[PDB]
């Protein structure tokens, strides 16, 4: 037992294992430890896979690299290939034309929408909805339900939702559940009415159909989702609108916008009113647990300027804050030797001294699986993990030696905090915040008869609900921004310039024969870094730093936490062997392990 | 009485699975809900751990042999297995307990069919493919990075009706989506026959919608329905989208060299 930033860290209770975590990407562990009552009191969070893409690299060409760390995760698909050709671009001192830019910043939003909205409806809902409890559920009143939760969505009828009802009856009396097999239904954990869950699982269905329409954005522009194509210098979908042969022409970009409109409609009408409405629920239940490091420490690079290679204008600010003090944005330089930095302690890698965390510029990867002595099983046969040395494939990156939460909601923390010290590109994150605690606290309650709550943005954000909310509300929040970015796109084609690729420096005999670049991308689970070293035109090194490395992370040198671990914390559980509780919380940060490790 | 189908994770990035969901005919809803018993995948299940555990045991007691495996990534050798751990042990493990009473194994993506992107050079993790770990089943590769939705829903759709293997290539993938090479019906075919290629990108020559051999377009000796089925229901594919094939259905296009190094013999072509 010892103690760590605030958490009081004690191993002496009931170990419980979660492996795997699934609903989640790729593969975790999670043990946790509970006291007398079912409190959580310590968390042990495990990657379970490696691949070493970053070994892979080496020696390849720069050119090439996208593709090859696309491939590190096909549900964050484009984030990587982005962060990939922006860090050879910033090597080579390369700058893509206008249009380029536009086409990559509706890419990236698209995948943001894409992605937070099937990760709430197909992986985390099942954490909030009892689907078994949606089968006696009154049809009309789930109507009744439907049309204040959200009056302009116009799929609100009895009928349909005791069709939808009917059919997932049939298919429980099948015998064959399916993905519903051996669910945790029925848990005192579940606190949704009936009408709530098959409203909830109606859309569910919804966002499954839905939700590949969206990606033909992807197809359009870089040609298949998953795994779009990219290219360092630009983009290679080429425009012409008269002057049907080329990739880009008006056509494909009316096509592009009808996607964006549905888009808009989605998360303003289904999918910000569920969370919004689930959210004040479960907080009307009392379920304000999982906010971990979010109460302190929270980080992100920043995204999407309005104005091109320009960071002031960060439609999303970053930077750093520090112990709940949301009054100083600390900058974050990812250049810096000095701020991003990760740790190998408790992973399983090797440096030359564990005791320092190495920025990535000078990262390395060696793979070093070993086992601690007070570990319960073998090496290949593991029913207790040993924390106390290394514990997971996921590296422990840490900003100026401090533990930090990233994602969405540490994103929408930051730009309350900025909005709040005059930053006007932040104003509607801040807007869309306090419309959503108004919500929260006062209108969804009122309408359906429960009291009212007068909890702040401070108290509230800094929970699983919170964590939910922020990433619903930034779907919302780039669905408006790449609506803008198409405006932007199509007027710069039609005031003349059709340019979408810079080759200036394409070959490589134009290149400094040495060279470093960084690329962050606000990836939808944080921050993302990719640090390029090249030296004779081949790949040097090259360093992924993930969003799920941040929060997966396992112990530092100085024994810190990482944000699932800090999230568990102090969670009771109503049956120590339904892991509810902890697949409640840990979704609640999109965990993806692929990423992790890479 | 729906076909139960395992889908089991090795070392992959969850593409393969995020493509399936892609499929508009028929949707993956349909298939989930009315096709297949998709009884174990860790992506979208809802149990975890032990009962998550306990799944597997029961479908394979009660459908012995009337089950379809189906793997997305493969198994790494190195680390002792430990690279890839599914409840404390090695992703291998699991492989071949599951693999041993299924009806038919399909392997998801160039991944699980050949090695994928774990297994270019060095392959630190020694990630194998499955049909090199299991070599007593009969298994179908469906390979691409990720397959397109359609082929991977139409090889499950064709499974079900028929209760059959479709007829396979040499190299075990599908004739009824693999038989064709990419530049067999490649829209840009006309001007790779009359020598109009893209030189730079976004040259003259891009913004016409010429030939992207000479950009290091893999579609010559690249396997798979991307030019006529194509992608997201039939709304582009790669070099409609102006990037060159990069070979990415074909067994080990990691390590062919560049994607943007052109093939040489063009004649051959
Ligand atoms: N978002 C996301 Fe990935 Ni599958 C993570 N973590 C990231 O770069
Ligand atoms: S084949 Fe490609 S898309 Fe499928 S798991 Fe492997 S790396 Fe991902
Ligand atoms: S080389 Fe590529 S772009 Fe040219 S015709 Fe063949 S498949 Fe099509
Ligand atoms: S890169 Fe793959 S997606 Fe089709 S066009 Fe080439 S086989
Ligand atoms: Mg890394």
């Amino acid at each position: 037992a010892y103690a760590t930033q605030g958490f009081n860290l004690d191993d002496r209770g009931r170990r419980i294992v979660v492996d795997p975590v699934t609903r989640i990407e790729g593969h975790m562990r999670c043990e946790v430890n509970v006291d007398a009552n079912n409190v959580i009191r310590n968390a042990v969070s495990t990657g379970t896979m490696w691949r070493g893409l970053e070994v892979i690299l080496k020696g390849r060409d720069p050119r090439d690299a996208w593709a090859f760390v696309e491939r590190i995760c096909g549900v964050c698909t484009g984030c990587h290939a982005l962060a990939s050709v922006r860090a050879v671009e910033n090597a080579l001192d390369i700058r893509i034309p206008k249009n380029a830019h536009l086409i990559r910043e509706i890419m990236a939003k698209t995948l943001q929408v894409h992605d937070h909205a099937v990760h709430f409806y197909h992986l985390h809902a099942l954490d909030w909805v009892d689907v078994m409890s949606a089968l006696k559920a009154d049809p009309k009143r789930t109507s009744e339900l439907q049309q204040l939760v959200s009056p302009a969505h116009p799929l609100s009828s009895a009928g349909y939702f005791r069709d939808i009802q009917n059919r997932l009856k049939r298919f429980v009396e099948s015998g064959q559940l399916g993905p519903f097999m051996n669910g945790y239904w029925g848990s005192k954990a579940y606190v949704l009415p009936p009408e709530a869950n098959l409203m909830a699982v109606t859309h569910y269905l919804e966002a499954l159909d839905l939700q590949k329409e969206w990606v033909k954005i992807h197809t359009i522009f870089g040609g298949k989702n998953p795994h779009p194509n990219y290219l360092v210098g630009g983009v290679p979908c080429a425009i012409n609108l008269d002057g049907a042969s080329a990739p880009v022409n008006m056509e494909r970009l009316s096509f592009v916008k009808a996607r964006i409109d549905e888009i808009i409609e989605f998360n303003k009408n289904v999918y910000v009113p569920d969370v919004l409405a689930i959210g004040t629920l479960y907080k009307q239940a009392g379920w304000l647990y999982g906010g971990g490091l979010a109460a302190t420490n929270v980080l992100d690079y920043g995204e999407y300027p309005n104005v091109a290679y320009n960071k002031s204008t960060d439609q999303l600010p970053g930077g750093a804050i520090l112990n709940g003090n949301w009054d100083e944005v600390f900058p974050v330089d990812p250049r810096d030797s000095q701020q991003v930095q990760e740790f190998v302690s408790h992973s399983w890698y090797k440096y030359a001294d564990e005791s320092v965390g190495l920025h990535p510029w000078d990262g390395v990867t060696e793979p070093n699986y070993v086992l601690g002595a007070n570990t319960k099983g073998t090496r290949t046969r593991i029913e207790q993990i040993d924390e106390s040395a290394k514990y997971s494939w996921i590296k422990s990156p840490r900003w100026r030696g401090h533990a930090m939460e990233v994602g969405p909601l540490s994103r929408y923390i930051l730009a309350y905090a900025h909005a709040r010290s005059g930053n006007k590109y932040a104003e509607r994150p801040k807007e869309q915040l306090e419309y959503s605690a108004q919500m929260i606290n006062s209108a969804i309650p009122k309408a359906l008869g429960l009291p009212e709550t007068q909890y702040t943005l401070k108290q509230l954000l800094p929970s699983t609900i919170g964590r939910t909310l922020a990433r619903a509300l930034e779907s919302q929040y780039c669905g408006e921004m790449m609506h803008s970015d198409w405006h932007d796109l199509v007027a710069n084609i039609r005031a003349g310039d059709t340019a979408t690729a810079n080759v200036d420096k394409w070959d490589p005999a134009t290149w400094p024969l040495q060279a470093k670049g960084v690329g962050t991308v606000a990836a939808p689970r944080g921050a993302l870094g990719h640090w390029i070293r090249i030296k004779d035109g081949r790949i040097e090194n090259y360093q992924c730093v993930v969003p799920t490395t941040w929060n997966g992370s396992p112990r530092d040198y100085k024994g810190q936490i990482g944000a699932f671990e800090a999230s568990l914390m102090n969670t009771p559980m109503v049956n120590p062997e339904q892991p509810v509780e902890i697949l409640r919380t840990l979704h609640s940060f999109d965990p993806c392990l692929a990423c992790s490790t890479h | 009485p729906r076909t139960p189908v395992l889908w089991l994770h090795g070392l992959e990035c969850t593409g393969c699975s995020e493509s399936f969901i892609r499929s508009a005919h028929p949707l993956a809803k349909d298939v989930v809900l009315s096709m297949i018993s998709l009884d174990y995948d860790d992506t979208l299940m809802a149990a975890a751990g032990h009962q998550a555990e306990a799944i597997l045991e029961e479908i394979m007691t009660k459908y012995k042999g009337n089950y379809i495996l189906a793997v997305e990534g493969n198994p790494p050798l190195n680390q002792d297995g430990m690279s890839c751990i599914i409840g404390g042990r090695p992703f291998i493990e699991q492989l071949k307990y599951v693999a041993k009473d299924a009806k038919a194994i399909i392997s998801w993506g160039s991944c699980a069919s050949w090695g994928g992107v774990q297994a270019a050079k060095p392959n630190p993790t020694q990630a194998t493919p499955v049909h090199k770990v299991i070599t007593d089943k009969p298994i179908i590769k469906v390979p691409g990075c990720p397959p397109i939705a359609e082929v991977m829903t139409g090889v499950i759709t064709y499974m079900l009706t028929f209760d059959r293997i479709p007829e396979l290539d040499r190299q075990g993938r599908p004739k009824m989506f693999y038989s064709q090479r990419i530049h067999d019906k490649c829209y840009r075919r006309p001007h790779f026959d009359a020598g109009q290629f893209v030189e730079e990108w976004d040259d003259e020559s891009a913004r016409k919608g010429f030939c992207l051999y000479k950009m290091g377009c893999k579609g010559p000796t690249t396997y798979n329905a991307c030019s006529t089925t194509r992608w997201n229901e039939g709304t582009s594919f790669p070099i409609q989208s102006g990037h060159g094939c990069i070979g990415c259905s074909e067994d080990g296009f990691w390590d062919k060299g560049s994607f943007y190094d052109r093939l040489t013999g063009i004649s051959q072509f």
